[PDB]
């Protein structure tokens, strides 16, 4: 089920890669028996950085950034939410 | 595709 992680920005950032789809909407997929739009995921965590630290495993599906739902976002919402703030990130996201 | 950004 999909939990909250608060992330503080190292010097060399928060730690992870996001991947996911250039474009808005698409195809329904269901992530871990329920129904979503495409979700933006983590293709790659730091060992010891900060998203590792705060428990971002790689595969994490994103549903929230900074309170906001990015449920068929396009990649370029996504991380611009995440640079939202000049420290502070939080995630909602879905471990597969 | 699918885009990666390293933040």
């Amino acid at each position: 089920s999909p939990r909250v992680v608060r992330i503080v920005k190292s010097e060399s950032g928060y730690g992870f890669n996001v991947r996911g789809q250039v474009s808005e909407g698409g195809q329904l997929r269901s992530i871990n028996g329920e129904l979503y739009a495409p979700l933006q995921h983590v293709s790659a965590v730091l060992p010891g950085g900060a998203a590792d630290r705060a428990g971002v495993r790689k595969g994490d599906r994103i549903l929230e950034v900074n309170g906001v739902n990015v449920e068929g976002a396009t990649h370029k919402q996504v991380v611009d939410l995440i640079r939202a703030g000049e420290k502070e990130l939080i995630l909602t996201v879905l471990s597969v | 595709d699918d885009i990666s950004t390293v933040v």
